[PDB]
RNA sequence: AUGCGCAGAUACCGGGAGGAACGCCGAUGGCGAAGGCAGCCACCUGGUCCACCCGUGACGCUGAGGCGCGAAAGCGUGGGGAGCAAACCGGAUUAGAUACCCGGGUAGUCCACGCCCUAAACGAUGCGCGCUAGGUCUCUGGGUCUCCUGGGGGCCGAAGCUAACGCG
């Protein structure tokens, strides 16, 4: 298993319960497949700079781990799954350069 | 319990161009099953050319399901009848009772899929149209709910779900159409099982036809004592006409039909 | 060379790891969201190229328009 | 993928002498396994003709390498033939 | 007559005619004006002459209706897309703000030899 | 001209479908036996550059033959064609116009697996090594990084090479 990034946006005319139910889809889903969170995070709702999702706005949720390598593609079928999934998108975990110094 | 499509038997003779297919499951059908009489001859006058048999097995399958609206079924396996464009799949419904069902895209044996109220939508289980996720395919699909499955896209790869509009969804029927059925109706999820055979090859015809079961047609067939066209000489005739009575073979059937203008239109053509 | 704007300057140490980073990449948009160049960015072959690949992953998942209706012109 | 660790472990069982930091025995060893996981790579995607070509010159390489480690001397060598497996 | 102040002049022009027209606010139209709309035929409607001409016209019938108020769209190029613009911003009826869309390609369609020798 | 539109088009607004392509960035720039290869993401992969000097111990350079590899065209079956588009059909032409122009529209162009290997296949210049000023720029790996050093690209460029260019 290796680390990415789990950078994936959901859609916003969202709410409670649902909130509730896809999210944790997420989870079980991630864990089934061989996913474990490193970093739990998420800035919530926001716009975007073109109305993609047919909306201006809709939630995002970023949550970096460790996973099993090459399932990555997989459970990412998984989520797109989900209709809403506005943007299904996942990054091999780097992160260094300072330009400008 | 798929079904090789190619094999092909080689120069045994003419025999030359045989295409072979052999779903898997090949099991014998099950104790649901009676079977057809000698029909070619029928109301006891006789009618419409070829028409000649070749073994008997003969017939029952499922064509209607909101009758159990959910047990979850789970393929029995592959196997199919000495009818239909596109084998069967007989499957298991959980409750003990199974029944002989379409074949959509090769699906799997033991798996499990059912359909009614609003199943997942799944090549496999089946829907009101209605839970037609616009944009999908299906086929034995059926408008004028309860009149069951109508429009059993044979191996008819074709129930193109295409918009809504009104208690009428719109689809892409094979022909190269687009007709309409109330939602509530409804479909089998997916697609057909087979095509290839469309492609199918067989050797010398008397063999293969006649095995098909069919024997002939022979047009203005020299002694036009009746083959409506000309004869009694080589050259082929004029008029424009075709056997028993016939308009040639370039003009309507369809009228008021009230059938017709309610619903779809394309109108009848292609462009391959 | 010309000179009489440049951004290289406009922020320091900043990581180009990222896609997050609405406003500092946003410092590279121009008007119809282009993509304002080494005539700008003034950034080595290293730069305007990992530089320019999360310009990218931010485009892509999104929050930023890849060019845009110009108001103005 | 590529991984290092059992990699070093076998460079290890092969290089008769722990300290073989780079021999024959290695070249050997790792042209081999790669060679192998490789070309099964290769199989389940028949496409790829530019790396299928370089596995090709690698191969080549190795076994020519074997081909001196015969020229100087065979005898340890045909162990070797026999530890791995390859050229039977 | 629907009448609202305030709407959007399109400006759009090929370059052996080009194209002008009064919408609403939102989108739809109501009058408009173009080379040939110029009691004009072959070339000549393609003149920033002509531009002013119907550019004039989209005018006269723009105030005919509940609106002078509006902000420019940009349609492609045409030649003497300027002298038409000024004729626009001229007969005033007022002379808003401008919107940059000549909606660009992005590469997907190899054109017609005409812009192939352009390889 | 033309062909398309008051049975309302051409423009503007909204929505639908799909094929192809992939802008700025992106370069006079990069990777590859070659061909040629690009929106990002992920799967698996190969060539390949620098530094410690650690390992082996010259195993290496060459390649007739063969063996796999690859433009675009075109064939084979099975998909698919938004646009472009030989062919074809028009319209414009001259005296002629089968072509250069405008109006059309197939095959093909695209995907899969198979098949042709094809060439101004180019730097028209086989590969492998080592010896002979420098100057400049540009990308890239290491450093006491006014620069130096290994590598990689265009440019200027003594000697010198050629019938002459021009190589350098």
């Amino acid at each position: 298993m290796r680390r990415y990034e789990v950078n994936i946006v959901l859609n916003p005319n969202l709410d409670q319960s649902q909130l509730a139910l896809e999210k944790e889809i997420i989870q079980r889903a991630l864990e089934n497949y061989g996913a474990r969170v490193e970093k739990v995070e998420e800035l919530g709702l926001r716009r975007l700079a073109y109305p993609i999702a047919k909306d201006p706005q809709g939630y995002f949720l970023w949550y970096q781990v460790e996973m099993p390598e090459d399932r990555v593609n997989d459970l990412a079928r998984e989520l797109r799954i989900r209709d809403n999934v506005r943007r299904v998108m996942v990054v091999k975990s780097q992160e260094p350069f300072l330009a400008n110094a | 319990k798929f079904k090789p499509y190619t094999p092909s038997r080689r120069f045994m003779t003419v025999a030359d161009f045989s295409e072979i297919t052999k779903t898997e499951p090949e099991k014998s059908l099950v104790k649901p099953l009676k079977k057809t009489g000698g029909r070619n001859n029928q109301g006891r006058i006789t009618v419409r050319f070829r028409g000649g048999g070749h073994k008997r097995l003969y017939r029952i399958i499922d064509f209607k399901r909101w009758d159990k609206v959910g047990i979850p079924a789970k393929v029995a396996a592959i196997e199919y009848d000495p009818n239909r464009s596109a084998r069967i799949a007989l499957l298991h419904y959980v409750d003990g009772e199974k029944r002989y069902i379409i074949a959509p895209d090769g699906l799997q044996v033991g798996q499990q899929v059912v359909a009614g109220p609003d199943a997942p939508i799944q090549v496999g289980n089946a829907l009101p149209l209605r839970f037609i996720p616009v944009g999908t395919v299906v086929h034995a699909v059926e408008l004028e709910p309860k009149k069951g499955a109508k429009l059993a896209r044979a191996a008819g790869t074709s129930a193109q779900i295409q918009g809504r509009e009104g208690d009428y969804v719109i689809l892409r029927l094979p022909s190269g159409e687009l007709r309409k059925v109330h939602g509530e109706c409804y479909a089998t999820v997916g697609a057909v099982g087979n095509a290839d055979h469309k492609n199918i090859v067989l050797g010398k015809a008397g063999r293969s036809r006649w095995l098909g079961r069919r024997p002939h047609v022979r047009g203005a067939a020299m002694n036009p004592v009746d083959h409506p066209h000309g004869g009694g000489e080589g050259r082929a005739p004029r008029g424009r006409p075709p056997a028993s009575p016939w308009g040639w073979q370039t003009k309507g059937l369809k009228t008021r039909k009230r059938r017709k203008p309610s619903s779809r239109f394309i109108i009848a053509r292609r462009k391959k | 060379p010309s000179r009489k704007a440049k951004v290289k300057a406009t922020l320091g140490e900043f990581d180009l790891r990222d896609y997050r980073n609405v406003e500092v990449l946003k410092r590279f948009l121009s008007e119809t969201g282009k993509i304002l160049p080494r005539r700008r960015t003034g950034l080595s072959a290293k730069e305007q190229r990992i530089l320019a690949k999360t310009i990218k992953r931010a485009r892509i998942l999104g929050l930023l328009p890849f060019t845009e209706k110009l108001v103005r012109k | 993928p590529i991984t290092k660790e059992e990699k070093q472990k076998v460079i290890q069982e092969f290089a008769r002498f722990p300290g073989d930091t780079g021999s024959t025995e290695v070249q050997v060893a790792l042209l081999t396994l790669r060679i192998n996981r490789l070309s099964e790579h290769l199989k389940v995607h028949k496409k790829d003709h530019h790396s299928h070509r370089g596995l090709l010159m690698m191969v080549g390489q190795r076994r020519r390498l074997l081909r001196y480690l015969q020229r100087e001397d065979p005898e340890r060598y045909r162990a070797l033939i026999e530890k791995l497996g390859i050229r039977g | 007559k629907r009448q609202v102040a305030s709407g959007r002049a399109y400006i759009h022009a090929s370059y052996n005619n080009t194209i002008v027209t009064i919408t609403d606010p939102d989108g739809n139209p109501i009058t408009w004006s173009s080379g040939g709309v110029i009691g004009y035929k072959g070339s000549r409607k393609g003149t920033p002459y002509a531009a002013q001409l119907a550019a004039l016209d989209a005018a006269k019938k723009a105030m005919a209706y509940g609106m002078q108020s509006v902000d420019v769209i940009v349609r492609g190029t045409g030649a003497g897309r300027e002298q038409a613009i000024r004729a626009l911003q001229a007969s005033g009826l007022q002379v808003k703000s401008i919107v940059d869309d000549t909606p660009v390609p992005h590469n997907g369609c190899r054109p017609k030899k005409k812009f192939r020798k352009a390889s």
